[PDB]
């Protein structure tokens, strides 16, 4: 039995410090795709 | 929703009004009460949750397709029309039964 | 064979219709003894 | 939270009738569905249609639907119920509600509970 209400686990990930490390690895990227490319980040399409 | 027309208890017993639907199944049962003349309130609502005010007689339960609402010794004081309200399957808020008629 | 039912048929948040309550009859000590077991499975591990 | 309503009274028939609902204490802009409800001396309490508080989604009642009409006043914290082609069976008493949404555990994921009816105004009697 569930000894109380069914809740959907989660995870917790801070904005701002996510925001701040995404864009130190695009400047990495940069360094090796070009300093006026567009890089943009997308969830994982196909598979299990 | 149907409900039982009327329902006639001796003072200080202990009565239980069912109603039963096919929007059962999904949504739960919440209970008014309204005597003659006067506002309705909202008496039992979700899962068997009862709001502040209202005597810990009135309790009750949603298994099956059903809903049943007990109250426990019944006073002079819960003469009232009771209604068993909840949602329509098509997601529509209305959903109403005729009302039992309780005489204590 | 599983035979299943949802465990909270009346729940609004994502879990809804994530946990089944499942019914089978398993094995006992003894070979000649069935048990009857009901338990909760997630979605994920049931194929209907 | 107070509800309080007012409105013509009677009307003739084939004349529209508009009831106006207003609150003490509450902001319409709550994420919570606000309704009217229309009760007869000889019937229970029949819902009318209703309009959430917060995004201007409305519902009618299927039976009632062309010729009723819901609406709100960001504005003074008020709503109005239009009703066109009024007769015989709309002398009721008409009500205004309040649902309200509680909590138990993360709102974004849905893990919240209906409330539907919490608080109810006096309501108006009409006649036609
Ligand atoms: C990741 O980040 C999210 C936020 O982005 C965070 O979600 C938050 O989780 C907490 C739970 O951990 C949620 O807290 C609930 O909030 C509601 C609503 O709060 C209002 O009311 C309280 C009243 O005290 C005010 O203080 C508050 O300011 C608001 O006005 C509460 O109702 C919840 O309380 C119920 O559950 C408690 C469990 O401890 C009970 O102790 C409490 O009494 C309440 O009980 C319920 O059950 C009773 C059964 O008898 C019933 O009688 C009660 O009436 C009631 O139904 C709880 O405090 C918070 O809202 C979430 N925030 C959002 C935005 O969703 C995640 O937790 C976080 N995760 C991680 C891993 O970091
Ligand atoms: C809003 O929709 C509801 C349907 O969900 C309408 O309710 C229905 O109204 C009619 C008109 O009175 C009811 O018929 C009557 O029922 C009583 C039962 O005691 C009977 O004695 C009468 O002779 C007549 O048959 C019908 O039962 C009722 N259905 C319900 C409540 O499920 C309601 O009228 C609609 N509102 C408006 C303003 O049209
Ligand atoms: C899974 O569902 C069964 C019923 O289909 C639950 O067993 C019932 O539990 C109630 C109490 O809530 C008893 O009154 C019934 O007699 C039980 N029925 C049987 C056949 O035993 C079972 O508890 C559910 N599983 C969980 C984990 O709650
Ligand atoms: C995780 O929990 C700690 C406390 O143990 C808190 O200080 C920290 O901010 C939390 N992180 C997030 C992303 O919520
Ligand atoms: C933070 O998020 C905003 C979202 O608009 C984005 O424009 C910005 O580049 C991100 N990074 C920093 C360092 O602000
Ligand atoms: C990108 O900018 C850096 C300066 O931060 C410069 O050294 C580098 O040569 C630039 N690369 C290109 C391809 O323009
Ligand atoms: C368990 O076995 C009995 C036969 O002894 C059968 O009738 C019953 O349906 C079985 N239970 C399930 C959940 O299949």
């Amino acid at each position: 039995d569930v000894l109380g209400h069914v809740r959907m686990a989660h995870c917790n990930i801070s904005k701002a410090t996510w925001n701040e490390t995404l864009g130190k690895v695009v400047k990495q990227l940069r360094k090796h795709f070009g300093n006026n490319t567009i890089i943009r980040f997308a969830q994982s399409s196909g598979g299990d | 929703l149907t409900q039982e027309p009327a329902l006639s208890v001796a003072l200080g017993h202990t009565v239980s009004m069912t109603c039963q639907g096919d929007s059962l199944e999904t949504y739960y049962v919440n209970w008014f009460q309204q005597r003659p003349g006067q506002v309705p309130v909202l008496v039992v609502y979700g899962n068997n949750y009862r709001p502040s005010g209202i005597p810990e007689r009135f309790s009750g339960s949603w298994s099956g397709n059903t809903g049943t609402l007990t109250i426990t010794a019944a006073q002079v004081e819960d003469e009232a029309d009771y209604y068993c309200n909840s949602w329509d399957s098509s997601g529509t808020h209305l959903l109403f039964g005729g009302g039992t008629r309780l005489t204590v | 064979t599983l035979q299943c039912t949802n465990y909270a048929p009346k729940l609004r948040s994502m879990m809804r219709g994530e946990i089944k309550n499942c019914s089978f009859n398993m094995t006992t000590e003894l070979r000649d003894k069935k048990q009857k077991v009901y338990s909760l499975f997630y979605r994920l591990d049931v194929v209907q | 939270v107070q509800l309080q309503e007012s409105g013509p009274g009677l009307v003739k028939p084939s004349e529209t009738l508009s009831l106006t609902c207003i609150v003490s204490g509450d902001s319409i802009s709550s994420s919570e569905w606000w309704s009217w409800i229309r009760q007869p001396p000889g019937k229970g309490l029949e819902w009318i249609g209703n309009i959430g508080g917060s995004s201007g989604s409305t519902y009618y009642n299927a039976s009632l639907k062309s010729r009723v009409t819901i609406s709100k006043d960001t504005s003074k914290n008020q709503f109005s119920l239009e009703l066109k082609s009024v007769t015989a069976a709309d002398t009721a008493v008409y009500y205004c509600a309040r649902s309200s949404i509680t909590i138990f555990g993360v709102v974004v994921l849905g893990e919240v509970e209906d409330k539907p009816l919490d608080v109810w105004g006096r309501g108006v009697l009409v006649t036609v």
